[PDB]
């Protein structure tokens, strides 16, 4: 859940 | 009379504030094409979430929170921090909000985009009331920081931590106003009161969204992630 | 390092009024009882207590200097926006953190258990309860609750306020007095006035949760008495 | 509109 957020967070 | 620490922190904070808003192609604005405008906004929306997350990650303390609470805070701040960004980019002479560098939108453009007035007006009203407060770049940066560390946000596992993190940011904004404008003791209070306004504008925004459920209109799956119930 | 005679006066009157109204609202409601009368009776026991609270609150809003000077129309706008929030604040004063129930009568304590048997959803109950907990920790005293309620009532940005400018201006000397008072009674806590305002931000969000709850009632085939109905529907 | 409330405001 909340993958836009999770991904934007893990990114880089 | 800001301490060494505080001044540097605000500096780095305004650094990142532009180092993140400077950092894309979206479906073009029409000249049914309303369905092409709805696409257009949502994509600006998505861009902003991108900026807001990247900002948060650079705000000192944020990454000391566990993942779930970072989610919980960003979930609730996002609309709010947008609206702040939207007032900071309001041109009163033109009566238009401006989003990337040239895109210019008036209270009207927002209707063809497919929103009812019950949202469209409070948004602009808000952008005006913030003009009357006249904030500089450090003040937005601190205010945004303070908004993120809202311990009463739903589902926060570590309220006490989140509040401890918010504290130095409220100290800093407090001094910086006391200094920057010494005789207006009411400025600071009047600024925090904008946080109260945002929570209302947050609801208005929920109400706008739920309305789409009925107007037949789906948000991209990644925005729906954040705003649907 | 001391209040002004004016500020000392503003605060005492407000405290006097609250005491006056909190008394005067003490002079009997559908008692607390499972059947289908029993359940829609508990609904009754609550909403009735809610009525009483709304009264104590309107009663108190009239005694707040400067309020009855606004248009009668703005007076409605303000109480409508304010009432639930002042209710939650007052609810916080009734909160026992040790056992997590709110007191309303004198020796009658309600658990969130009870809130539920009374027709309320948890989406509502838990937030109310957590606000009551956090607010309670903040340890406001009489002067402070009183000022904060006055400050909340004179919120210019309420829906339908016809004369925001008058409203903002009424609020000011109140924000001013709270500011001074907290400066003098807790000098080294340079953050208390802030923490206090932060609670308005929480109330505003709570207001919207409360809306959810009220609208949730319709589809449930349950009506609010006309007074509640009057300011909430 | 808003009858009973308007009453409470006027009482006294
Ligand atoms: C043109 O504005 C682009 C979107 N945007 C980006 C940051 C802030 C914004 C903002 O306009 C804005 C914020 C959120 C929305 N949502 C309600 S939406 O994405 O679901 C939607 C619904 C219907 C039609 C189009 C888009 C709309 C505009 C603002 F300022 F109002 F908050
Ligand atoms: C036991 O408390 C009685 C009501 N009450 C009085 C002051 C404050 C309250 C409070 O419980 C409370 C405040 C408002 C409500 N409303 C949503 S209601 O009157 O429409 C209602 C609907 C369904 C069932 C019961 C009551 C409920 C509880 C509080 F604290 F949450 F704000
Ligand atoms: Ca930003
Ligand atoms: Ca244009
Ligand atoms: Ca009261
Ligand atoms: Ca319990
Ligand atoms: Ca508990
Ligand atoms: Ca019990």
């Amino acid at each position: 859940d909340h993958q836009l957020l999770r991904y934007l967070l893990d990114k880089d | 009379q800001l301490t060494a620490a505080q001044e540097l922190m605000i500096q780095q904070l305004v650094a990142a504030q532009l180092q993140c808003n400077k950092r894309p192609k979206v479906t073009p604005w029409p000249l049914d094409a309303r369905q092409q405008r709805f696409a257009h906004f949502t994509e600006l929306a998505i861009i902003s979430v991108q900026e807001i997350v990247d900002f948060a990650k650079q705000v000192p303390g944020f990454l000391q929170l566990g993942r779930e609470d970072q989610i919980a805070l960003l979930k609730a701040s996002t609309i709010e921090i947008m609206l702040l960004e939207t007032a900071r980019r309001y041109n009163h002479e033109t009566e238009c909000i401006t989003f990337l560098k040239d895109f210019t939108y008036s209270k009207d453009d927002f209707h063809r985009a497919g929103l009812q007035v019950e949202f469209i007006n409070p948004i602009f009203e808000f952008s005006r009331a913030m003009r009357r407060l006249g904030l500089d770049d450090a003040e937005y940066a601190l205010l945004i920081a303070i908004n993120i560390f809202s311990a009463d946000r739903p589902n926060v596992q570590e309220p006490g931590r989140v509040e401890a993190l918010q504290q130095p940011y409220v100290e800093a904004l407090l001094s910086y106003t006391r200094i920057k404008r010494p005789q207006d003791q009411l400025r600071f209070p009047r600024m925090l009161m904008k946080l109260v306004s945002l929570r209302t504008l947050s609801s208005v925004h929920s109400e706008q969204v739920f309305a789409l459920r009925l107007q037949d209109k789906k948000l991209p799956p990644l925005l729906s992630e954040i705003w649907d119930v």
